[PDB]
């Protein structure tokens, strides 16, 4: 299967470049297809950047950007990148990079150019001027019980998204809701990840939660104790 | 200037058939252009559906129900994805997009598709007191988790000794979890002082006709 996945900062400060990178796994970039980079505000819909034919390595962007844009290729890695420079908050967004479909698919299709057919995960830059922030991660303790018990953690005041969490090294997953953050009028993010569990269970098994700031390069364990 | 129009949202009842529409702006002719689709659900990525010109013109795509296909309005000037026989799992966003010889991929806002015979589910409540790490820094942040409820609307109010809370509380918006449910969290911030100086505190969070509160009591 040909695998994207984007990469870039998640946070540019206005007016500065934002520079993405798209690796192309397990098949090759050259070819009658075209590449394309598309974003997504949050919330808000599909928007069409521009794109870079795989076997002539021509460029077509968004005509409200052309000033703005260069995507361009690197075959000695297999990867395209992509840059948008002067940006503002208004260039806040989920990115994503695509692969149209093999020329065999368009029969006298015109090039299959609006044809995304396997998309990237997609990474979300955050646009702003305000600083990075690592989070504090406090243990939400469990509580009379009831039979099912719910423990957690908050991750509290981090700038920008996003924060994952996974329990336990991901050995735990069943019973596992991480919550939407909520953004604070200081601009900082808060969210929180519960696992509900047995009663039982809390006097058997260790409970850690596992955060992920990759905007601030942090990663933090916490063992959500009992009392 | 050259824009597709999409109705932004659209409801219909489980085993309807039901019409999205892609209308192109009057400059453009529908018959000139190939229509194509994408779908995206909830914290995933859009993916191809189909793309649809003509009868001899079209193409359906690995794993999409023969229950979706696309079609044509040449007297709306439209492009349309049809769906039989809808299922709860349609419940997505769907975007309609062609290319342009001058304005390059044109995309459509995207309609938001509900389906409408999903029964009613109340919230269930947790709220968590503040860490003693945190008080030891001085804070007491108080955390209302609120999962599993339909419809997606809530209201979150907070309470002190009974008595309305008047700061201090952000809410997010509802979002839809894997179970097709809304989830939503609303957080009360203090200070480590305001937390002991009530003897209770509580998360009251109205769905519907009826409201479901929580409390907690500093030590």
């Amino acid at each position: 299967q040909v695998q994207l996945q984007e990469s870039g900062p998640g946070l540019v400060k206005p007016s500065e470049t934002l520079s993405l990178t798209c690796d192309v796994s397990g098949g090759s970039f050259s070819g009658d297809f075209y590449w394309s980079w598309i974003r997504q505000p949050p919330g808000k819909g599909l928007d069409w950047i521009g794109n870079i034919h795989g076997s002539s390595a021509g460029t077509k962007y968004k005509p409200s950007l052309k000033s703005r844009v260069t995507i361009s290729k690197d075959t000695s890695k297999n990867q395209f990148s992509l840059k948008l420079s002067s940006v503002t908050a208004a260039d806040t967004a989920v990115y994503y990079c695509t692969r149209g479909p093999l020329s065999r698919i368009v029969a006298g299709f015109g090039r299959g150019i609006n044809w995304f057919d396997v998309w990237g995960p997609g990474v979300l830059v955050t646009v702003s001027s305000a600083s990075t922030k690592g989070p504090s991660v406090f243990p939400l303790a469990p509580s009379t019980s009831e039979s099912t018990a719910a423990l957690g953690c908050l991750v509290k005041d981090y700038f920008p998204e996003p924060v994952t969490v996974s329990w336990n090294s991901g050995s735990l997953t069943s019973g596992v809701h991480t919550f939407p953050a909520v953004l604070q009028s200081s601009g900082l993010y808060s969210l929180s990840s519960v696992v509900t569990v047995p009663s039982s269970s809390l006097g058997t098994q260790t409970y850690v939660c596992n955060v992920n700031h990759k905007p601030s390069n942090t990663k933090v364990d916490k063992r959500v104790e009992i009392k | 200037q050259p824009v597709l129009t999409q109705p932004t949202s659209l409801s219909a009842s489980p085993g309807a058939s039901v019409r999205l529409s892609c209308t192109l702006s009057s400059g453009i002719n529908v018959g000139s252009y190939s229509i194509f689709w994408y779908q995206q659900k909830p914290g995933s990525p859009p993916r191809y559906l189909l793309f649809y010109f003509s009868d001899s013109s079209k193409h359906q795509g690995s794993g999409v129900p023969s229950r979706f296909s696309g079609s044509k309005d040449t007297s709306a000037n439209a492009g349309l994805l049809l769906i039989s026989g809808l299922q709860s799992e349609d419940e997505a966003d769907y975007y309609c997009a062609i290319w342009h010889s001058s304005a390059s991929v044109l995309f459509g806002g995207g309609t938001r598709l509900t389906v409408l015979g999903q029964p009613k589910a109340a919230p269930s409540v947790t709220l968590f007191p503040p860490s003693s790490e945190e008080l030891q820094a001085n804070k007491a942040t108080l955390v209302c988790l609120i999962s599993d409820f339909y419809p997606g609307a809530v209201e979150v109010a907070w309470k002190a000794d009974g008595s309305a809370v008047n700061a201090g509380v952000e809410t997010t918006k509802p979002s839809k979890q894997s179970n097709n449910k809304y989830a939503a969290s609303s957080y009360l911030s203090l200070t480590s002082d305001q937390w002991k100086s009530h003897k209770s505190y509580s998360c009251q969070v109205t769905h519907e006709g009826s409201t479901v509160e929580k409390t907690v009591a500093p030590a």
